[PDB]
């Protein structure tokens, strides 16, 4: 049974028991590479080989004696019985050298099954031996520096034994079918009880009335102090185990390996329910283990293949969050705090940093001009961008038709109303013409500036300046102009070439049923990369009335593909396609529906769907705020996410914000009841006076309650650079304890100075109940 | 993306658990030796101790904090088969009362939380006997009086419980019990009660059959206005579910709502008995610790799957 | 990538007079790096009989030119060149 032992004074040294037993000294390795010849016990630490010894064969057990000197000191007992001192340690100045090399040799050839040193005396060596036919089994010699000391378990199996930690003079051993416990004082003085589990008897270091033992699966606890039954059972384990051992740096932890296995069973029995644990140190079966007797909580195990790791044992970890989304735990006697590393790439950050830096930079308040909000976004993400510009395209709409309700309905409301189109059999390659509610559609869209205007050239010359020569040389096409897209393609390529090749390519359109050039571009038009030339290609050639691969194709935005559907699409299939759009759009929960439902029970299951997708609740609650229609604001789901929100803020403590935000929410929705809090009433009348002296009930006319500091009857007049009616200094305050009360700015000063009701015989501290 | 920092906060005896406040400046600890501390925060950033004394005459489990509406109350769980409740009193040093001890409890109370703010100053614990007590203090000004409100049996040792976090007008009050029994037949582990206002009565609602090992920690996640409930199931492998209420027939209300459960993440990376759960502000993250000594952060994706996002280690040093 | 447009454009050979195709690949064929796409270009766009521009060609190989002149030339014209 291999085994390894550390250095009983020495924290960087220990041995390992084979058929060659080997002592190793442990060094950092941390700041160096992996010294040659160093076992790498962990990912910074190295093992380096002290001493190998080959002169022990068939070792049966293994001490480790306890005085300083000599170091590295061992004696080994075999299976003939033999029991040998040896040394390890390049020891040239060995204080008795006698020892060394000393060996007992048993009068009858029997093998020892134990050998242990005594703590109080490290000249007094015991040692238990396999049952002899009328001899004892348990020997107790003396080191010094002929025959043992003491002998007993006459007849007996002596499978394990141990000291009494303080008693110098008491020992506890494992008889065949008993347990035993001798007192040196009388070796006829001896306790013993009957039991089962005779193996690996041991004390907890800290509780010397603690034993523990096991019979194969099987563990038992006792207290010699009551030492007549086993005090608990652990449960038995299929396996049958091999090692069990106490922690010295840990009080009240057992520790437990069984047979081949890779898991360490741990047992707390500190309650006085067991606390029942498992660490996992390899990937492959641990040969044996032990604690270091100092380091705290840590212990060393090997593998049958030579190979060793150390390390420690973590307890329980116990968890918190904050509201600033740090993670603080607890691991023993420590506390530590986790937060987000600070990165340049902001956009991979959690929502809820996202929507505090958005609070802090005044997100969704700029009314002037709506589509800067993507900007004070803080990041790029075209959902925001598309929602703010269709915002801010419809309150233009809003504000143009005030100035010369169905806008806010949605891009399916408007249409569904839509009449009176004819399909084109022919394309001519060369506005107005078109229904009013595809005209207003298409400035939705953005094609096309408010007006009636039948020239989309702005928009083109605007994309020009943009830089998106692609997208731009799409929506030429779309506007029926060969020769203009090719100039565009002419000019993209001038500066920053594919365009050019692109751009020939383009000139060989033809109707052809059977065209060589349709065939091919059909064929290998998806090969390339940017979407909106696959597109071009598609719609150019698609047969006509069948452009399901323009519509349907998910890289262009959804403003293009409406526009595009718009104006060539019939109605009648218009209403269906716009249909399946919407309610794929709402099944996913892109934002850039909101302009086909709109502002009604469609766009709020869409934001539903988005917020259940991301968690984002800042963003709906202030989109669903803009204009949206009584009934809208009147649903639970918005209120939630508002309260929700409102709530949010009031756990960063951001306060200022908060009333920003609820004077905003006020003014633009006239459902919402501000907060209820108290009033002040008349002494005479009962009645409020809120809102012919100003000093004077409104009601009854009798005098207000005056100032306990000025003597003067308090009120107020009731009804930008100007003069101010009612001050601060003169409005009514009170602490709410005592009932006692004045002026503003007198009873600020008096508290300011003093720390008493002012008040007469009053001994409220009214502004220290506050805090 | 997450990096971890050491706070220098001196502690002598091994720490079982660690609370927050609701504003993240005030933390509850308690150690070993049956003592308790409580930790604020300064401007600077700097955390120092305020108030300790020693509660029970057993071990403490665990200690928790009440919504700041009602003052400043914690709560406190012992195996000594009691639950205390201390409120704050200042003339300014700290000077922390003991106002009402709950001794119903015929087994160790293994643990207690809070009710939620919307529903009064309701209190739920736990024991070892397989019962769950509800009390509610009927007047807010005097914390020394409660009235035992609930009581339910669960015919099994539970060891977890946790509050429905949702304050909509639509979702009856809910509460989840866990188990950590190790009986080796299969039996269910967790189980859901629902509230009946026609009854008064709280009745089980769903049972997780798919669970059957021992369970230590479960966490329903902050609703935040979503349409579903997401909770989190700590066993030897992080499980979590959703809970999505069908629409409910306007012919006839009955007994408890119906629902819809699915399984969206199982991670067995701990190799472990999973020890401690927890969500962030939002119901975005989750923290889970186990046996390995590391603390796992979970998140979702572009993709709505959830993969993990950071791992550490007990000491503090980064993987 | 380029060569999959390539071929693409080289779909649309036309021999319309006033063909749009004729009107832009003869001046756009220009602005090509690889002589040999110029080349085909110019033969494609080139008038008949009067394929001056690839034979002029410097930047392509002699071999090749010689065998196109052969195949197509007539034979006064051949010895000339
Ligand atoms: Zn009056
Ligand atoms: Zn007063
Ligand atoms: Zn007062
Ligand atoms: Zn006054």
């Amino acid at each position: 049974k291999p085994d390894i032992l550390w250095a009983p004074h020495h924290v960087d040294r220990f041995v390992v028991c084979d058929s060659e037993l080997s002592l190793y000294h442990v060094e950092s390795t941390v700041n160096s590479e992996l010294k040659a010849g160093s076992l790498r016990l962990s990912e910074d630490s190295a093992a380096t080989l002290l001493s190998i010894n080959s002169d022990t064969p068939y070792m049966k057990c293994v001490a480790w004696y306890l005085n300083y000197d000599p170091e590295c000191l061992l004696a080994v007992g075999q299976a003939n019985g033999r029991v040998v001192l040896t040394s390890l340690g390049q020891d040239h100045n060995s204080k008795f050298k006698d020892l060394i090399g000393k060996e007992f040799v048993p009068k009858h050839a029997r093998q020892c099954n134990t050998l242990a040193w005594n703590p109080l005396d490290s000249n007094w060596l015991a040692a238990g031996l396999d049952k002899h036919r009328a001899d004892f089994s348990v020997l107790i010699w003396d080191i010094c520096s002929t025959k043992p000391l003491y002998e007993l378990g006459q007849n007996d199996a002596c499978l394990s034994l141990c000291w009494l930690p303080r008693d110098q003079k008491l020992l506890l051993a494992g008889m065949h079918r008993n347990l035993a416990i001798f007192d040196l004082r009388n070796t006829s003085q001896k306790m013993f009880v009957n039991t089962k589990a005779v193996q690996g008897v041991t004390v907890d270091p800290y509780f010397h009335d603690r034993v523990a033992s096991f019979y194969e699966g099987q563990v038992a606890i006792w207290d010699l102090r009551k030492f007549e039954k086993p005090v608990l059972t652990l449960t038995e384990q299929p396996k049958p185990l091999t090692k069990v051992a106490w922690c010295p740096t840990r009080t009240g932890l057992l520790a437990t390996l069984t047979r081949d296995s890779n898991i360490i069973r741990l047992y707390d029995m500190q309650h006085t329910t067991i606390i029942e644990r498992s660490v996992q140190p390899c990937d492959n079966y641990i040969a044996s283990f032990a604690w270091h007797p100092t380091s705290q909580n840590r212990m060393i195990v090997v593998t049958p293949n030579r190979t060793m790791s150390d390390f420690t044992v973590f307890e329980r970890i116990s968890l918190a969050w904050s509201p600033i989304t740090s993670l603080m735990w607890a691991c023993g006697r420590h506390l530590y705090e986790c937060t987000e590393e600070e990165n340049d790439n902001s956009l991979e950050k959690d929502i809820a940093t996202k929507m505090r830096l958005r609070a802090l930079s005044r997100y969704g308040l700029d009314t002037e001009q709506v589509w800067r909000n993507h900007i004070l976004a803080g990041n790029e993400d075209p959902q925001l961008k598309s929602l703010w510009y269709t915002l801010h395209f419809m309150k233009q709409y809003t504000e143009d038709m005030d100035q010369k309700s169905l806008v806010y309905a949605g891009i399916k409301s408007i249409v569904k109303s839509s009449l009176g189109m004819v399909e084109s059999s022919r394309h001519n390659w060369s506005i107005q013409n078109l229904n009013e509610e595809r005209i207003l559609a298409l400035q939705l869209c953005g094609w096309i500036k408010k007006g009636t205007d039948v020239d989309v050239g702005p928009f083109l010359n605007s994309l020009v300046q943009e830089g998106e020569w692609e997208r731009a040389a799409a929506v030429a096409l779309f506007n029926l102009d060969i020769r203009r897209a090719i100039q565009i393609l002419n000019e993209g390529a001038s500066s920053e070439l594919n365009l050019n090749v692109v751009a020939m390519a383009l000139s060989g359109y033809t109707d052809e049923k059977n065209s060589l050039w349709r065939e091919m571009c059909s064929t290998l038009r998806l090969q390339l990369n940017n979407p909106y030339l696959c597109v071009m290609f598609a719609f150019l050639t698609s047969e006509t009335g069948s452009y399901d691969g323009v519509l349907y194709e998910n890289k262009v935005a959804v403003r293009d593909r409406v526009a595009f559907a718009c104006k060539f699409l019939s109605d009648t299939q218009l209403n269906r396609y716009i249909e399946k759009l919407t309610n794929e759009m709402k099944e996913a929960g892109n934002l850039e529906g909101i302009l086909l439902t709109g502002l009604t029970k469609d766009g709020v299951d869409l934001m539903e769907s988005y917020v259940d997708r991301t968690g984002d609740v800042q963003t709906a609650s202030y989109c669903m705020l803009q204009g949206s229609p009584l009934d809208v604001l009147k649903d639970e789901r918005v209120q939630y996410w508002i309260e929700n929100y409102r709530n949010l803020l009031d756990a960063w403590r951001f306060w200022h914000k908060r009333a920003e935000f609820d004077i905003h929410r006020s003014k633009l929705d006239p459902s919402s009841k501000p907060l209820a809090q108290v009033f002040v009433s008349c002494n005479f009348c009962g009645k409020s006076i809120s809102y012919s002296k100003v000093t004077s009930c409104p009601g009854c006319r009798k005098p207000l309650p005056r100032c306990a500091l000025c003597l003067i009857n308090m009120g107020t007049p009731v009804s930008s650079k100007d003069k101010k009616l009612a001050q601060f200094n003169n409005w009514f305050t009170w602490c709410h304890n005592c009932r006692h009360g004045g002026h503003a700015g007198h009873m600020l000063s008096w508290f300011r100075d003093h720390a008493e009701c002012p008040v007469s015989a009053c001994t409220c501290k009214c502004m220290q109940l506050d805090t | 993306m997450f990096v971890a920092r050491s706070i220098a906060a001196d502690h002598k005896d091994l720490i079982h658990d660690v609370s927050f406040d609701f504003h993240g400046r005030r933390m509850a600890t308690c150690s070993s030796d049956q003592s308790v501390k409580v930790w604020d925060k300064s401007e600077s950033g700097d955390w120092h101790c305020t108030a300790s004394w020693k509660t029970h005459s057993g071990s403490v489990w665990r200690v928790t904090w009440a919504h700041p509406e009602f003052g400043q109350v914690l709560a406190s769980c012992s195996f000594d088969r009691t639950a205390a409740v201390w409120e704050e009193i200042v003339g300014g040093q700290s000077h922390w009362v003991k106002r009402t001890t709950l001794v119903d409890s015929r087994t160790s109370v293994t643990d207690v939380k809070f009710a939620p703010k919307h529903m009064g100053l309701m209190l739920a614990t736990c024991s070892a006997d397989g019962i769950v007590r509800i009390y509610e203090a009927p007047d807010v000004m005097n914390l020394s009086q409660w009235s035992l409100q609930h009581e339910i049996s669960c015919k099994l040792s539970c060891s977890c419980i946790s509050w429905n976090p949702s304050s909509s007008r639509a979702h009856s009050p809910m509460i989840a019990v866990g188990s950590d029994d190790s009986s080796p037949n299969a039996m269910a582990k967790v189980q859901i009660f629902e509230y009946n206002e026609n009854t008064r009565k709280y009745a089980k609602a769903e049972t997780l059959m798919t669970v059957t090992d021992p369970v230590h920690d479960i966490a329903f996640a902050p609703n935040l206005g979503r349409s579903f409930h997401i909770l989190a199931i700590a066993t030897k492998d992080v499980r979590i579910f959703t809970l999505k209420p069908v629409r409910k027939e306007l012919t006839s209300s009955g007994g408890p709502t119906k629902f819809e459960i699915h399984i969206v993440a199982q991670f067995d990376n701990h190799n472990s008995q999973v020890w401690r759960v927890s969500w962030n502000i939002t119901g975005t993250v989750l923290a889970s610790s186990g046996d390995d000594g590391c603390v796992r952060l979970w998140k979702a994706n572009y993709m709505d799957n959830w993969k993990c996002t950071g791992i550490l280690k007990g000491n503090g040093s980064p993987v």
